[PDB]
Order: structure tokens, then sequence, then C-alpha cells
């Protein structure tokens, strides 16, 4: 949940202009490098750590990485509410998730 | 040594005039009476070298001249076998790397760094002792 | 290969020679690797010109030593 | 005499308004606004010492009653989170260590255990920044911890983390921070690193000692 | 037991083979030891494994724990773990097996490391021991992925992040094969079912026996080619200076083993390693913060850390990064058994050699190997990057560009300053052996100069200077009281003197002993 | 040659420089104590006399053996040297478990260095004497381990006395630091 005091820094990659549900986002947990769980979040720089070997993603620029031998962005998952007031899923992933392999991402 | 004894008497004296100046003078005319901080430092740097020049005077008293103290002499008196001086020696960079460990273990708070700093100065100043004096080995 | 005695006084007993061209290229490459490490995620700049400044002085110092070696002040 | 903030601003006005704003407005250059905020974070904020800052955990400078002048000061302007007190008034704590430690050490491996440790020793974070030690922190530091979200640490609000959740955490990390170790001497907390060294500077010495000791040098 | 021997001798005859074993003679080096420190650290790690094989469940089926560690009652953990808390909690003695065998596993890696170091510094590895060479580094390898093998069984937070990462996620990512090697070995998708028993197989039996067998050989052909030994008094490329097996020898090594398995049980009675139960069982959503393998993969680790994100996007395919890990490993490992062919093509010297080098009379493989431990230094303190910059107060940011620096500009600094110091050391031989060795002691020589009473190795000239010699690869001594200077105290115990008689007799018949083994070996 | 000795003057110069050192803590100790007005000893604080006499004792025939030990050593025979420096290492290891068992028994209830500012100092001045201590039986174990490994020569007996007067310096400031401490108040 990102605060409503900055709401003007965000990016919004190229095919997911509306993934996100006012100020949700909900990006993947699996490293793109290797697949650990990328958990360490720091609310006032957004930046997501991975601690297996320190790569550091933009929260705020479609989880780009900024920094280690991450090469790939997070995966962001679409949301929205349904009739009851519920948090659910708009759909999938538009990309596999975790470790790259010989055939695509 | 006459005149080493004599350089250490002059300094106590003064020393020792100071510090009772300085004691009775902010005993009085002082905010809070006596200072307490710069009289210590005076009375044992008199005791400092009263300690030394004591010494010297006992060694000087105990002694018979000395071609150094003696003018008048030639170098031909001096002729004759002097100590021993070490030569090479790699112990002091190892003791100095304890030391520092140990100083550094001590300046982040961390306890495992310390107790191994003390062990490498333990090592290293017992290397440092016994350099010239271990024997053969013994097979 | 070979090597005079009164630099290495062992100079019999075991290796102890490395032609400098191996040295002058070795040199060359480390710099080319230190630079070619701009391409990356570095979002500021300070490490950039740590790197470009360890990258100039091994250039300085290969290039001080051929000069020299080509004008005989060395060997 | 609640009706007694007097003090409170007091010491503020003379310890804060060079970097908070006389009317807690957050000087632009230098201290956040502190209006949402209530007396849980100036609590946390300044009883760990993290306060009045020149950041790093401290030495606290105030006490007698006037942390609770600040926090009532604060809480006055705004409608944070306040914090827990028991039948007497004061500060409570060892009532809210949860009967549950299979719970509340699950949810801790889950939400906390990523910045801190398994046990809760340190951990570092990017470009400076670390997540500290939890051994000298009481329940009620804890508690108002995660429910203040401090500096890059996330939020936990009593709504995603019920207040059963946060007393069996608390109680997890208190009881993980004072047991033995049945095993021998523990190398700090940490893995292979500290186990690594010490093989190398003891038992490998003891081995070449001998080794030296026995045979002949040549 | 005459009778018995006898009968033995009827039916067996050897008498000349066993005749043949204990006149063997074997060097006495303090460096020798270091290969007797691994097989014994090999032989408490077969003995201790073997005890632990009763009690270990190698399943991935999910239960509830429902045991006596409370911290953990009724959460869902799969069998190995469970079994492994069992082992822990509820077998009298299991904990302090386990973690001898864990301590006996990090002693046979580093022991493993520094015989290594031996052996490529004083050149042992030259014309008829290659294949021993080669026989050694397969050794090794085996021995790193047996450890590994060995702390990812039972299952744990830790492990499970350790085999995630590298195994899966590294076979995953090669170019073309890829995914059918990730396939082939988990048999699916990187949680399945067949993953610890396969690595239990691999662990208790496959590759124990591959070193068994490779140790075997080892030690048969050390046995059969005789060993090497230094440049001194007596020694020939042509003869073996030494003790004989029959009295000494099996004395001196039973000994060595009693005091290794000593110091193992003490220090794994006393330090705690691998707490399992302060960790969780392993689940794919929670993580911690240390991550860290054993010190024998930190290298790969911290390679893994300081590799910059360089990768490939052609047609329909990509090459990620860890690729470049996979190829780097690939080349050490390739690097490490074919290095004497390479010295031998390089400095073109193909002769027999039974007398080893000084790592001073060689500079250039000096330099060498301290720039490659240089090399592997980096990497592995590259690998503990988060304890560092927590302990010590340094950046993350800026710990991982030091080392990615330090990778390039450490090992040529290290390379010049040892080529330095090695010719440094020769010029200091070479002082001593024109002069005589310095005493430290100063006289005056009445015409005030001051002159420093050396103390000559050999003859002298008419004027008192001695003649230099000449060098012999054999060490000079640089300390007066390392030769018989100042020596012989009392003869007491501690606090009593004993009798004069006593003191002047035991001097006098030691002094004599010393110069007959003097004598006698110069004289050979 | 040399007639006055060089290991002495060196000891004796270095000895005075930690005269300055113990000094330097000296003046710490006494402010601090002109401020605190009246029972200067917070209540929770009253020093036990009944230990701190054996010891002082102790440590003064630790001296006396010490000197005996150098008389000994002066005429050059070892054993007599190392029975009079063991009896002296014995009874410098009693006072210094002595010391420590009064710092149990007395932040058992009460003062410790954090808690006040009497204990702060007195912590602090107690302490430092007694790492000095430490030092000086690490000494005498090195003498001792090196005069078994050689004949005995005049270099033996010069280290053997200058170890024995920097042990008279350390218990002298002792009866400095006792007499402040416990009696003056
Ligand atoms: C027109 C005419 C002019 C008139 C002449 C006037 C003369 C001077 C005027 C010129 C004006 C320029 C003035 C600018 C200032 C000069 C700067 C300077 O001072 O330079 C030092 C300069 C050096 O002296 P020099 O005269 O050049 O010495 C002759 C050479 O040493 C002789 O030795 P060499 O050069 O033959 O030896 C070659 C050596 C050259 O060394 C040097 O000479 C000096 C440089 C070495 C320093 C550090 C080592 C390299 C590390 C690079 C990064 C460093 C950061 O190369 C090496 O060995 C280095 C290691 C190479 C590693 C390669 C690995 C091989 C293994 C292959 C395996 C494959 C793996 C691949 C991966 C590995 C990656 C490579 O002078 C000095 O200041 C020192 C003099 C002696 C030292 C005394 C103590 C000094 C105290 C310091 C304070
Ligand atoms: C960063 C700043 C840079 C720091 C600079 C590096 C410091 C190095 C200082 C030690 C240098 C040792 C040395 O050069 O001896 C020459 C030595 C032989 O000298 P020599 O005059 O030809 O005498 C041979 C004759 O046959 C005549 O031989 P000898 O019978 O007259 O006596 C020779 C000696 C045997 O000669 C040796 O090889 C001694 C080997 C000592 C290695 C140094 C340990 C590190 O005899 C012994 O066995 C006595 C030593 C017994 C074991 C050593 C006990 C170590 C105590 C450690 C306590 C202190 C803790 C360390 C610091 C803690 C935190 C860092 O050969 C070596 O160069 C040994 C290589 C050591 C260099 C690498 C060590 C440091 C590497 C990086 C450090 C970072
Ligand atoms: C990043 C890497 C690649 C480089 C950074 C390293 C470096 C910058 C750190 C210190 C730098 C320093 C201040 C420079 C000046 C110092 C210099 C003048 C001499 C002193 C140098 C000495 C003191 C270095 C100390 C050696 C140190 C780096 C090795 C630490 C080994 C490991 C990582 C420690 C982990 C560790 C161990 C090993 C325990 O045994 C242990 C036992 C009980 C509790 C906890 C622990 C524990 O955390
Ligand atoms: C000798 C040389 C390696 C052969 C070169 C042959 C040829 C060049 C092969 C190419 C290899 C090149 C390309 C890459 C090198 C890296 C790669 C090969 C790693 C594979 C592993 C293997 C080769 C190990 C290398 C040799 C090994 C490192 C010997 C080091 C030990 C010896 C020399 C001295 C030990 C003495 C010991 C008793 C006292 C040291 C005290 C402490 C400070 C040791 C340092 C230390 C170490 C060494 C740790 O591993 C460690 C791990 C975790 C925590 C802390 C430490 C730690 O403090
Ligand atoms: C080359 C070796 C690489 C390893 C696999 C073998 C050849 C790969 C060959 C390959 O590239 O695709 C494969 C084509 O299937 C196959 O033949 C199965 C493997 C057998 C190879 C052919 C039979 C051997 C005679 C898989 O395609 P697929 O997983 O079915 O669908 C994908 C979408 O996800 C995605 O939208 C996108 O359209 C593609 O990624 C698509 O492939
Ligand atoms: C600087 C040295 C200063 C004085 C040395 C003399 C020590 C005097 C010993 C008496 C201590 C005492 O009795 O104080 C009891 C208190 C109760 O405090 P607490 O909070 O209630 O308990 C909760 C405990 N965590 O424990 C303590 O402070 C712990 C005392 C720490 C031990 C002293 C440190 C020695 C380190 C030596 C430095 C070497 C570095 C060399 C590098 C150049
Ligand atoms: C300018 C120096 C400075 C002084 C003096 C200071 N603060 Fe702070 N304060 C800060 C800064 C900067 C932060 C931002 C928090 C952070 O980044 O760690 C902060 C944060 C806080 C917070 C938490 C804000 C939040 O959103 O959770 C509180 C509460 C607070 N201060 C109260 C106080 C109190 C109480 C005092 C003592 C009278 C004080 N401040 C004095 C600088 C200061
Ligand atoms: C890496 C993100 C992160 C997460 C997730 C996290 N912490 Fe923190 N924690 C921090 C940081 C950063 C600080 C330091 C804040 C400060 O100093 O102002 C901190 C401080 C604390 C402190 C104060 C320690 C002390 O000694 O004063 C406690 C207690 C604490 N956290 C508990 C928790 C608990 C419980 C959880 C799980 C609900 C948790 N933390 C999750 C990063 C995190
Ligand atoms: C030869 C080299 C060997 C190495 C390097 C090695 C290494 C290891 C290590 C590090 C562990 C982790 C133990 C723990 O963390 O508790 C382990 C586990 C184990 N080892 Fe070995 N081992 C070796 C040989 C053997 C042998 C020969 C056996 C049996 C005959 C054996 C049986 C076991 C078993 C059953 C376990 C799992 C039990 C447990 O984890 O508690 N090992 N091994
Ligand atoms: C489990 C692994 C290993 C064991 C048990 C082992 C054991 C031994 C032993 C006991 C010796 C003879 C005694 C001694 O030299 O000290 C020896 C010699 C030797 N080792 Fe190893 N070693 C191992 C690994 C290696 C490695 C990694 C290399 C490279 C290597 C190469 C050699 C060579 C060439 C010799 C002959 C040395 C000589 O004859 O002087 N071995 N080994
Ligand atoms: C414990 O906590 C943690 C936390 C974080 N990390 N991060 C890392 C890197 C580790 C860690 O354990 N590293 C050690 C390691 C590294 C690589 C392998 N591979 C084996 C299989 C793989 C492979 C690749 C290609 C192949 O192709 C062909 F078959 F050879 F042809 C075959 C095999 C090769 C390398 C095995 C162990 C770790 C541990
Ligand atoms: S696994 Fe997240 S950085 Fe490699």
């Amino acid at each position: 949940r990102i605060k409503p005091s900055d709401l003007g820094r965000v990016v919004k990659r190229k095919g997911q202009e509306s993934f996100n549900f006012g100020e949700f986002f909900a990006f993947t947990k699996v490293c793109s490098h290797l697949g650990c769980p990328s958990s360490l979040y720091e609310q006032q720089s957004y930046r997501i750590l991975c601690p297996c070997h320190q790569s550091q993603f933009d929260a705020l620029h479609f989880a780009k990485p900024i920094f280690g031998p991450a090469a790939r962005a997070l995966a962001q998952l679409p949301i929205t509410i349904d009739t009851d007031g519920y948090l659910v899923a708009n759909g999938d992933f538009v990309e596999p998730v975790g470790p790259a392999f010989w055939e695509r991402t | 040594m006459h005149i080493e004894a004599r350089l250490f008497e002059i300094l106590t004296a003064f020393f020792a005039l100071a510090a009772v100046v300085y004691a009775v003078l902010t005993a009085m005319f002082a905010t809070g009476g006596v200072e307490w901080a710069g009289t210590t430092a005076l009375v044992l740097t008199t005791g400092l070298t009263l300690i030394t020049g004591t010494f010297f005077r006992f060694v000087a008293r105990r002694l018979d001249t000395r071609p150094e103290d003696y003018e008048d002499a030639e170098i031909s008196d001096g002729a004759g076998e002097l100590g021993f001086f070490a030569p090479h020696s790699w112990w002091p960079i190892l003791i100095s790397l304890s030391f520092s460990t140990a100083a550094v273990g001590a300046a982040l708070w961390l306890p495992w760094l310390i107790a191994a700093g003390v062990a490498f100065v333990i090592t290293s100043v017992c290397g440092l002792v016994f350099e010239y004096y271990w024997g053969p080995e013994k097979h | 290969t070979g090597v005079d005695v009164e630099d290495v006084p062992s100079a019999e007993w075991g290796w102890s020679h490395m032609p400098i061209g191996v040295m002058h290229i070795g040199g060359l490459l480390s710099a080319a690797f230190l630079l070619v490490m701009m391409r990356g995620n570095h979002v500021g700049h300070v490490e950039d010109w740590f790197l470009i400044g360890f990258a100039a002085v091994i250039v300085a110092l290969v290039g001080r030593n051929w000069w020299l070696r080509r004008r005989g002040w060395i060997r | 005499s609640s009706a007694l903030l007097r003090t409170g601003k007091q010491l503020f006005d003379t310890s804060c308004v060079s970097c908070h704003g006389a009317n807690l407005q957050g000087v632009p250059d230098h201290g956040p606004s502190l209006i949402g905020v209530g007396e849980a974070a100036v609590y946390f904020q300044v009883s760990t010492g993290r306060m009045p800052a020149m950041a790093p955990r401290k030495d606290p400078i105030f006490d007698e009653a006037q942390i609770d002048a600040i926090g009532a000061y604060v809480q006055a302007n705004g409608g944070g989170p306040t914090v827990v007190r028991n039948p007497d008034g004061s500060i409570a704590t060892q009532s809210l260590r949860g009967n549950d430690l299979g719970r509340g050490g699950d949810l801790f491996r889950l939400n906390c255990a990523s910045c801190h440790n398994f046990t809760g020793k340190g951990g570092a974070l990017s470009s400076g920044k670390y997540a500290p030690d939890l051994a000298p922190a009481n329940e009620q530091q804890i508690l108002t911890a995660m429910l203040t979200g401090p500096q890059n640490m996330p939020k936990f609000s009593n709504r995603q983390l019920s207040f059963e959740a946060k007393k069996d955490i608390i109680a997890y990390v208190k009881v993980a921070t004072e047991a033995r170790q049945p095993g021998g001497y523990l190398l700090g907390g940490f893995g292979p690193a500290p186990e690594g060294m010490a093989m190398w500077i003891i038992g490998m010495v003891a081995a070449i000692g001998l080794a030296l000791w026995i045979g002949a040098r040549s | 037991l005459a009778r018995q021997a006898e009968d033995i001798d009827t039916r067996y005859h050897p008498s000349a083979a066993l005749r043949r074993q204990l006149n063997k003679v074997f060097p006495t080096h303090w460096s020798f030891l270091l290969g007797e420190i691994a097989l014994y650290s090999f032989v408490v790690l077969l003995i201790t494994g073997v005890y632990l094989t009763l009690f270990f469940d190698p399943s991935m089926v999910d239960v509830t724990y429902n045991g006596v560690y409370q911290p953990l009652r009724g959460v869902e953990m799969s069998r190995a773990y469970q079994s492994a808390l069992d082992i822990s909690f509820e077998v009298r003695g299991g904990l302090f097996v386990r973690q001898i065998h864990h301590w006996a596993a990090l002693m046979f890696a580093a022991a493993i490391m520094v015989h290594l170091a031996r052996i490529f510094f004083t050149g042992a590895f030259r014309r008829p021991r290659e294949t021993n060479w080669v026989i050694g580094s397969l050794l090794l390898i085996l021995a790193m992925f047996e450890g590994y093998f060995g702390y990812s069984l039972p299952d744990d937070l830790l492990s499970g992040l350790g085999l995630r990462a590298a195994l899966s996620s590294i076979t995953l990512g090669m170019p073309v094969i890829g995914t059918w090697l990730h396939w082939a070995l988990f048999g699916g998708d990187f949680p399945g079912t067949i993953l610890i028993p396969r690595l239990y197989a691999l662990h208790i039996l496959l590759l124990p026996g591959i070193i068994l067998a490779l140790i075997g050989l080892h030690l048969a052909l050390v046995w059969f080619q005789k060993h090497t030994q230094f440049p001194g008094p007596g020694r020939t490329e042509h003869n073996v200076v030494g003790v004989r097996v029959m009295p000494v020898f099996a004395f001196k090594s039973g000994a060595f083993f009693a005091a290794i398995v000593g110091v193992l049980g003490l220090m794994g009675g006393l330090l705690q390693i691998n707490p399992i139960w302060n960790l969780g069982p392993y689940k794919p959503s929670q993580v911690s913060a240390g991550s860290q393998p054993d010190f024998y993969m930190m290298w790969t680790e911290g390679l893994a850390r300081i590799w910059p994100p360089w990768e490939f996007y052609f047609w329909h395919h990509t090459i990620p990064a860890p690729v470049w890990v996979a190829v780097i490993m690939g080349l050490v490992f390739v690097l490490l058994p074919a290095y004497p062919f390479l010295e031998k093509r390089f400095t073109g010297d193909y002769a027999h050699h039974n007398l080893l080098q000084r790592p001073r009379d060689v500079p250039v493989r000096t330099a060498i190997g301290a720039m490659a431990i240089a090399f592997y230094m980096v990497l592995t303190l590259a690998a503990m990057n988060d304890i560092i910059a927590l302990k010590f107060h340094i950046s993350l940011n800026a710990t991982t560009w030091i080392g990615r620096i330090g990778m390039v500009i450490l090992p040529p600094f290290v390379y010049f300053i040892t080529y330095r110091w090695c010719i440094g050391l020769q010029r200091s031989d070479r002082s001593v052996l024109e002069h005589g060795v310095e005493t430290g002691i100063i006289k005056r020589l009445p015409h005030g100069a001051y002159i420093e009473l050396h103390q000559p190795l050999g003859p002298v000239d008419e004027h008192g200077h001695p003649i230099p010699l000449q060098y012999q690869g054999a060490p000079l001594p640089k300390r007066m009281n390392k030769l018989g200077s100042a020596g012989s105290p009392g003869s007491g115990s501690f606090l009593f003197a004993d009798s004069a008689a006593e003191d002047a007799a035991l001097r006098e018949a030691g002094h004599a002993a010393e110069q007959r083994a003097l004598a006698a070996l110069r004289e050979h | 040659l040399n007639r006055p000795n060089m290991v002495s003057v060196g000891t004796i110069v270095w000895l005075s420089s930690e005269l300055m050192f113990f000094a330097g803590l000296f003046a710490m100790y006494f402010t601090a104590r002109a401020q605190a007005g009246g029972a200067w000893p917070p209540e929770p604080t009253e020093l036990n006399l009944a230990l701190a006499v054996p010891v002082t004792l102790v440590l003064i025939a630790s001296s006396f053996t010490c000197q005996m030990g150098v008389f000994a050593a002066e005429r050059g025979d070892v054993f007599g040297l190392r029975r009079w420096y063991v009896i002296t290492f014995l009874m410098g290891l009693f006072f210094v478990l002595g010391q420590g068992y009064e710092y149990i028994h007395l932040v058992e209830h009460g003062t410790t260095i954090p808690g006040s500012a009497y204990g702060s100092v007195f912590y602090l001045a107690t302490g430092f004497h007694g790492l000095h201590v430490i030092g000086g039986l690490v000494a005498f174990v090195l003498l001792l381990a090196r005069t078994k490994m050689s004949k005995f020569t005049p270099a033996q007996a010069t280290a053997a006395i200058v170890v024995s007067y920097y042990w008279h310096f350390v218990d002298i400031v002792w009866i400095a630091l006792f007499a402040t401490i416990y009696f003056v108040r």
C-alpha cells in the first residue's frame, strides 16, 4: 500500500497501466534471479531487497532492478474488489514467474 | 651519573613548589574551594620526577667515574665489548597487529574480538620474550 | 627460460622468470574489465568514479614501465 | 490531574521545536509532521533513546513520568495509537505473553524473521540501514514497535495483526532471547561463518601445533 | 606366543614381506602429517555416520510434530526434519554425535586444503607424481559435494534455501539441456517427493564408496613410490633418510590419531553447530537474513554475489546470469587438475625429482599460489557481506563494490609483493652464507670503531675472515641460541637441585651422543 | 662495560609514566566526592572491612617474598629464585580471587557501574589496579619459563630484578588506593 502523498512518482510499465487498485500494487514475491523470496520491503525508500544475494527492485518503477545480478523486473498481478468488498485477482500474470531458462522468462 | 640527577632534582623542586602554591591559592580565593583536579596531577608529576631523581642519585653514589662522565679522557678508555643489541626480528609487527585487533574489538563492542586480541597479544609477547633463549630442537 | 644470477640468486633451483608481455597485456585487460563494468543497474555514479580512477592508475603504471623499458632505463 | 499537559509542552518547546516546529508541523528541512502519530510513537521513540536526535539507539534522556507528558501532549494534537496500560495506570508487561509459542514463532518466521533473523539477531539492509537486535527491548517496546512502524520498518495495524497475534509474537521473542543453548557455546546466533572461523582458528591450530610438536622439522 | 606364531608361519610363511614392511623408512618433517589429519577425520566421519544412519528417516511427507520440543508443537513438517529433531532431543547422546559429525566434516575440508597448499608450494607434484596430484584433485571435488549433500539432508529453512537457489535455479538456467537436467534430477519441479531419498542414497552409499576407493589408491601410490624429502646433510636423490616404521613411526601415527580424535570430541562437546530447531521446517514462502553455506562453498556464493548482471536475449531465447558462475566454476575445476602439465610445458623441465624445493627458491610459482589464495579469500569474504556490514558498520553496497573491485586489483598486488619478498629472503640467506651468523655483540676497538662479532659456519682464512660457502638448498641458522651457544640449565626438577655428579654425567653423555649423531650422518 | 644497568633505567622511567596514569584516575575520583554532600557513599553501599584487610596483608607479604627471591637471584642459583617466585605467584593469585569475590558480593545487592557515581569511580579505580596485578602475574610466569630453558646468566638476574620492583610499585599504589578509599572516605 503506497502512501497517498507520493502516488505521482509511479511509472506504470507499458502493458500494465491498470493492474493496480488505487494504492495497492501486488507484485510477485519470487526473485527474478534465482528464486528466493524477495520479502525485505523498506517502507519509505520503496525498495525490495532479496536477502539471498542482495538485489534491489524499485517498487515505484514497476519493480525495476536497481542493484546486483538481477536483470529482469518482478511480475505484477492485476487486482480489484468483488461485489462484497474483498480483494480478488483480476486475471493472471502476463509472463512467467521466477528464474529464467532457455525458452523464455 | 651526576648531571642527570641534578636535572631531575631541579624539576622536582619546581614542581613541588608549584603544586603547594596552587593548592593553597585555590583553598582560598576560589569559587568552590580546592580545585582537586590540577592539584592531584601536580603532586603526582612531582612524585614522578622524585622517583627518577632518587634512583639516579643512588646509582651515582654507588658508582666510580665513567669515561662518559669524565672529561680529560681518550677513546682508548672505552675500548672493550658493549652489550647485546638485537639484530633483525619480526615479532614487533605481530604484536602491533594483535593489539590493534584488540583495540578495534573494544571500539565496536564485540567481546569475542577482544578475547581473540588478548590471546594473540599474549602469544606474540611470549614469542618476543623467548626469541633468543629457545634451545636447539631435541629430535 | 633464463635470468642472470645477480638478480635472482637461486635462479638455477626453480622457475624464476615470467615474460613481461604477460604482465603488460594482463594490466591492459584488467583495466578494460574494470571499465566494462559500468554496464548494469548502478543508479548513482559514486561507484563509476572509483572504476575510472583505478583504471587510470593501472594504465599509467603499464605505460611508464613500457616507456622506460623502450629507452633502456630498465633492463 | 490529566488536565495538565503544560508539562509536555514545556519539554517539547525546549528539545524538539528546532526539527519539528512549534506547532508540530514538520520543519520542511529535517523532521516529519508528528500530527497523525500518537502516544505509542512517542513512547517507542523516546524510551528506546532514538529521540532527540543529533538514527541509532542511545541512552534515553527523559523519565520521571515526562515520557507521559510528551506523549499526552502529542496525543492531544491527533488520533494516533496509544500505549497499553494495566489496571494501575502504568504500562502492563507479562500478560501479553501468549500461551502460545508455536503460532507466535510461525508468525515471526513469516513476518519478522526476513529482516532480523531466525532468532532475532540483526540483519543488514541496503545502503547503510540495518535491522537491530531484539534482545534488550522489553514487551511494550516490541508491541509499540510493530504497532507504529518506525523508520523503514513496515507498519502492522491491529486489523492485519490482531492483539493475540501481537502478544504471541512478543512471547516468542522474549523466549527466544532468554533460552539456553543446549549444545555448548553458540557462536553468535548466525550460521556457518562463525563455525568456519572457529574451526580454522581453534581446531586447525591445535592439529598443526601437535604436528609441529610430534614431528621433527628439517 | 611361539606355538601360534610358528603355526601361522607354516601356514602362510610371510616372514619376508613382513620384514620388508617393518624396515620401510619414512621422513620425519612436521609438514608430512597434514594428510594424516584428513585421513583420521575421514575415519571419524565414517564411524559417526554409521551411528547416525540408525535413527534417520529420509522422507518428504508431511506430519505434525507432537514431540517434546514445545515451541514447535503443532507445526507441520516433513519426516526428515522430525527425525533430526528426534535425534537431537530424544536419543541419549545424539546431539553430541551429530555435532561431532559436522565438526569432523569441517576439519576434513580444512585439512584437505592445507595439504593441497603444502603439495603445491613444495613442488611435490613433479614428474613421478602428476597422477597422484590428479587423484587428489578428484578427492577434493568429491569431498566438497559430499559435504554439501550432507548438510542439505535434514531439510530446514536454511538448507532448503541453499538447495533451491544453487541446485534448482542454476541447473535450470543452462543453455540447451537445462530444464532436462532439472527434471531428470528432481523428478519434476523444484519441491518434489524424491529429492531427499535420492540425496540420502547418494550421501551414505555412493560418494563414500568412491572416496574410499580413491583414498586407497592414493595411499597405495604413496606407499610404493617412496616419499619425497627436503635437501639436507645426508640426503640424496637416491635414498630416504628418516626412521623405520617398526618401533617409531606407527607409534607417532597412532598418538597423532588419538590427539585429533580428542580435539574433535572437545570441540564437538563445547561449541554448537547447526542448531536446526532455532530454524523451522522448510517452506517456500518465508526466509531469513543469513543464508550462507559452509565455508567450502562460500566462494561459489560470493562469486554469484559479485558478478555483474550480464544477460543475452536473442531470438525466442534467454541466457541468464548464473551461466557465468557455471562456466567459471567449471574452469576452476578444470584448471586445478591440469596444472603440472601446464608447468612442464611452460618451463620445459621433464626430469625425475625426489628432493623438494623451498618455496623461496621458486619465486614465480610462489607468487602464482599467493595470488590464487588472495582471490579465494576475496571470494570467501564477499559471501559474508551481511554479517560484515552489520557487525562492522559499513554500507552494503560499499561491500559489494569493494569485492567487485578487489577481485581485479588484489591478486596482482599480492603477486608483486610475493615475488619481491621471495627474492628478499634469498638475499638474506646469501648474506649469512658469505659472512657468519650475527651474534649481536658490539665492541669499540680502541681507535673508536664499532664491529659486531660475526660467527663463521666453516673454515677461516689467514686474517680471520671466513671463506664463503656455497648454497645447497638447505635452511641456515640465524640465531646464535639455535646453535648450541647458551644452554645447559640446572638438572633439578623444578624447585630442588640434583647432585653435581648426576648433572655432570648427564650433560657429558648428552653432548657425546649429539656429537656422534652429527658425525655419523655427515660421513655417509 | 656499561656500569649502570640499562633495563633498570628503562623500567624506572616507565614506572614513572604509569604513576602519572594512576594520577589521572585519582583526579577522576576526588571530583564527584566534593559534589556528593552528606553520606556520599550512597545508602545501598557500605564497604565490608572484614575482607579488605587480609588481602592487603597478603599483598605486603608478597612484596617481602619477591625481595627474598631477588636476594636469592643475585647469587647464581635458580632454585631459590623459582621457589620464592612460585610463592609470590600464589599469593598474588589469592589476592585477585579475594578482590573478585568482593566484587561479586558487592554487586549482588546494590552498587553497579551504571547505577551510581560512587560505584562508577570505585570500580574504575580498582579494576585497573586489578589489571596491573594480572599483568604482573603473567610476567612472573614468563620469567620462570625463561629460566627453565637455558643456563643462568646475569641477564636473567637483571630480568628478575626489574620484575621484582615492578611488583613493588604495584603493591605500593595499592596501599595508596586502600588508604584513600576504605579509611579516609
Ligand atoms: C595453492 C593454490 C590454491 C593452487 C593453485 C593451482 C591453480 C592456480 C588452480 C586455479 C584456482 C584459481 C583459478 C582459483 C582459486 C579459488 C578456487 C580454486 C577455490 C577452491 C578451493 C581450494 C583451491 C582452496 C585453495 C587453497 C587454500 C585456500 C589454502 C589456504 C590455507 C593455508 C594456505 C593457510 C592456513 C593456515 C591456518 C592454520 C591459519 C589461518 C587462519 C585463518 C584466518 C585462515 C583464513 C580463513 C580461511 C582460509 C577461510 O577459508 C575462512 C572461511 C570462513 C571463515 C573464515 C575463514 C578464514 O579466516
Ligand atoms: C531534527 C533533530 C530532531 C530532534 C531534536 C527530535 N527529532 Fe524526532 N525525528 C527527527 C527525524 C529526522 C525523524 C524521522 C524518523 C526517522 O527517519 O528515523 C523523527 C521522528 C520522530 C517521531 C516518529 C515519527 C513517525 O512518523 O513515526 C517521533 C514520535 C518524534 N520524532 C518525536 C520527537 C520527540 C519526542 C523529540 C524529543 C523532544 C524529538 N522528536 C526530537 C528529528 C528530530
Ligand atoms: C526489514 C524490514 C523489517 C521488518 C519486516 C521487521 N523489522 Fe523490526 N526493525 C526494522 C528496522 C529497520 C528497525 C529500526 C527502526 C529504528 O531504529 O527506528 C526495526 C526495529 C525493531 C525493534 C526495535 C529493536 C530495539 O532494540 O529497539 C523491534 C522490537 C522490532 N523491530 C520488532 C519487529 C517485529 C516483531 C517484526 C515482525 C512483526 C519486525 N520487527 C519486522 C526492520 C524490520
Ligand atoms: C565422508 C564424508 C562425509 C561428509 C563430508 C559428511 C557431511 C555431513 C554433514 C555436514 C551432515 C550434516 C549433519 C547435521 O547438520 O546434523 C551430514 C549428515 C549425515 N551424515 Fe554425513 N558426511 C560424510 C560421511 C557420512 C557417512 C560415511 C555416513 C554413513 C555411513 C554419513 C551419514 C550421515 C547421515 C545419516 C546424516 C543425516 C543425519 C543428520 O543430519 O542428523 N555421513 N553429513
Ligand atoms: C544455504 O543457504 C544458501 C543461501 C544462498 N545461496 N546461494 C548459493 C549459490 C548457495 C549455495 O549453496 N552454493 C553452492 C552451490 C553452487 C552451485 C551448485 N551447482 C550444482 C549443480 C549445477 C550444474 C550446472 C550445470 C550442469 O551441467 C552439466 F551437467 F555439468 F553438464 C550440471 C550441474 C552446477 C553448480 C551447487 C552448490 C546458497 C546457499
Ligand atoms: S535470489 Fe534474490 S538475488 Fe539471487
